[PDB]
């Protein structure tokens, strides 16, 4: 639950962690969330159009 | 050389005595460094990664 | 305001190197340099700074020398290379708190938002924490004192982002992490009483003295808070946490057999090679 | 025609700094300069250490500013910081820590004045926390090319220089370069200090705090963890069922690489928590 696989578009496939700012009610599955290049962070999500 | 034998052998009881505590520090300090590198190794390993196959 | 802040060990290192460029010098008076760091967040964190010369007077306590020039040329060039991080404060390196501060904290008081002051030690002596982070805000007194600025204790952490602990570590090769284990917590269940000794021992003493034989009313009156805090514990019988001390000897006890039980799992291959390892090491040894 | 051998000293100060740089070390192009004394011949000091704005145009002669070069040295000799610039740091992010054209070129222009002219650079991408270490450069002359390529005393280090063991990289840039020992210096007084800041890091601020707070929380949520434990065990335990079998089967060689003791002893070593935190609540509870 802290901690899931992410799938880039590009089609390498990565895992990263969870941010203390951000919570678990949009941490889950089956939405489209944006990374950082260092340490893998998460800033927010990327909503689907 | 009879008697002699005592006190020749006492400098072999106390160099026999004297690594007591020399392998009490080499068994008490070597574990610590085990632990140490250890974390050492396992710091190494990371959460965030690229999957294979 | 500010709950928490959270201090790097490189301003108090940049203070090491306020003690190493001194050069004997003959004077070693307190140096105020200026703090940088996230106001735009609720929770401070500090990065970098940097330091300007600050100099005072013998007798006159009322004379403090800064540079506005120098803070702005500084602050301007930081702000260019990186503008992630801001002015926020000041700190000295005086262990006395003298009454000019307020007049030297007044300063960035006008020109920059509110500033935090740190006080440390010269002499790294102090077992305790080194960095105590004030806030310098207006309270209203309950005696009716005219209204004056007054430094709130904020409590504070020591830490560090990513490399700075990788730095830390490998220039140490000496302090050792958290390791939850027998010797790691055994240290600090021995040295902590010391650890409350000499501090309760600094505090109590000049505590006493200070309240019967002086003056200069700085408002006692939390102290009987605190004497209060004393009396919070009127020597409790135990009898009512009789069933807590019977709960947790119960746990104890678990850890007894849990202890007995898998030694006794471990003592298994231990006392089986002891024999069927010797006896046919012996058997084919001739 | 005279080498002897040279060292050079890094500091806390400049190693923070670099970490600083570290965090500055964005795939962007970045410069940096460092400052020091230098009482001799074959020893080299480094002390200020600074960072410098970025730029589009990246890593070139010309990105440096000497009027503004100069000014902020002067800045720094009207303050209490009066070392001569010992040379210049930079960060090769990505492609490798080695030296492109235009860095060896400025190298060799920036090299004019100061004949040592260390050279520092910082890759804290692709590099490990597990280790900080990093190497110096420097750069050789094009007319040693008839004689010996290092005329170094001194071999003993080389050892300690063969911490970058790459197969790759080293001789295969070999050719018209090499590299420099590195050592560190400390005292008491730094020691003290950050020996005490770091323990007083991982404490806490009375130290009476957050002690009582576990061992009041024994009872609630390291039980769970020790019927998690249990579990564990006796999921262990029902493998150790079938161990007596084997043991009067084969007892020849181990086919199977799990220990099963030195965990279980790292259990009974967070089961100690509570017998330890005993004394502990004792001492809370009597005065
Ligand atoms: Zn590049």
């Amino acid at each position: 639950e802290e901690k899931f696989i992410v799938k880039a578009t590009n089609g390498p496939r990565y895992v990263v962690g969870c941010r203390r700012q951000l919570d678990k009610s949009k941490l889950k599955p089956g939405t489209r969330v944006a990374l950082d290049m260092t340490t893998l962070t998460i800033m927010r999500y990327l909503p689907r159009e | 050389d009879l008697y002699s034998r005592y006190k020749k052998l006492q400098q072999e009881l106390e160099f026999l005595e004297v690594q007591e505590e020399y392998i009490k520090d080499e068994q008490k300090n070597l574990k610590k460094e085990f632990l140490h590198a250890q974390e050492e190794v396992k710091r190494i390993q990371s959460i965030p990664l690229v999957i294979g196959q | 305001a500010v709950q928490k802040v959270v201090v790097h060990p490189l301003v108090l290192l940049s203070v090491v190197d306020h003690f190493n460029r001194i050069g004997k010098v003959g004077n070693q008076k307190r140096v105020v340099g200026v703090l940088l760091g996230s106001w735009q967040k609720k929770v401070l964190d500090v990065s970098n700074s940097f330091a300007v010369p600050f100099d005072e007077d013998d007798k006159d306590d009322s004379v403090w020398f800064l540079d506005h020039d120098y803070l702005e040329n500084m602050y301007g060039m930081f702000k260019k290379v990186n503008a992630r991080e801001r002015i926020v404060g000041w700190y000295h390196t005086g262990p006395k708190l003298h009454k000019n501060d307020i007049a030297i904290n007044e300063l960035m008081k006008r020109y920059c938002p509110n500033s935090v002051l740190v006080i440390i030690d010269v002499k790294p002596k102090d077992l305790g924490l080194p960095t105590e982070a004030y806030i310098s805000v207006e309270e209203v007194h309950d005696d009716g004192t005219p209204t004056s600025k007054t430094f709130e204790h904020v409590t504070s952490e020591i830490g560090a982002e990513e490399a700075e602990e990788v730095g830390v570590e490998h220039l140490l090769r000496d302090i050792k992490d958290t390791t939850v284990g027998t010797l790691s917590q055994r240290i600090t269940n021995q040295v902590h009483g010391l650890k409350g000794l000499n501090s309760k021992l600094l505090d109590i003493r000049s505590y006493l003295e200070k309240v019967a034989t002086g003056k200069l009313p700085i408002n006692h009156q939390i102290i009987y808070q605190l004497q209060d805090v004393f009396n919070l514990l009127p020597d409790v019988s135990l009898q009512e946490f009789v069933k807590a001390f019977y709960l947790k000897t119960n746990d104890q006890m678990v850890v007894v057999y849990l202890a007995s039980l898998i030694r006794s799992v471990v003592a298994l291959h231990n006392l089986i090679n002891n024999k069927i390892a010797n006896r046919d090491a012996e058997k084919k040894e001739g | 025609a005279v080498d002897t051998a040279e060292q050079v000293y890094i500091s806390s100060l400049a190693l923070l700094k670099m970490l600083k740089h570290g965090r500055a070390g964005v795939p962007m192009e970045v410069m940096g300069l460092m400052l020091g004394e230098f009482v001799d011949d074959y020893t080299v000091r480094v002390i200020d250490v600074f960072a410098m704005p970025q730029s589009g145009t990246g890593v070139s002669v010309e990105a440096v500013d000497p009027v503004f070069q100069a000014k902020m040295l002067d800045m720094l000799k009207q303050t209490g910081r009066p070392e001569m610039v010992v040379g210049w740091y930079h960060s090769h992010p990505g492609f490798g820590c080695w030296l492109s054209g235009v860095d060896i070129n400025t190298q060799q222009s920036f090299e004019a004045l100061s004949e040592r002219a260390v050279a520092v650079v910082v890759d804290p991408i692709q590099s490990v926390k597990g280790k900080v270490v990093i190497d110096a450069f420097r750069l050789i002359n094009a007319n040693m090319m008839v004689l010996g390529h290092e005329p170094r005393q001194t071999t003993s280090n080389l050892g300690h220089l063969n911490k970058p063991s790459i197969q790759a990289l080293i001789h295969g840039l070999n050719r018209h370069y090499y590299s420099i020992t590195i050592n560190y210096r400390k005292n008491e007084l730094e020691q003290k200090m950050l020996l005490n800041l770091h323990k007083k890091s991982w404490m806490e601020g009375l130290t009476l705090q957050d002690y009582s707070e576990h061992c009041k929380h024994n009872e609630s949520v390291v039980k769970e963890m020790l019927e998690l434990a249990k579990n564990y065990n006796k999921a262990v335990e029902e493998e150790d069922k079938m161990t007596p079998e084997q043991l009067a089967i084969k007892n020849v060689g181990k086919q199977d690489p799990k220990r099963h003791l030195e965990e279980h002893v790292d259990v009974l070593m967070t089961s100690n928590i509570v017998q330890c935190l005993a004394a502990m609540l004792d001492t809370v509870v009597f005065k």
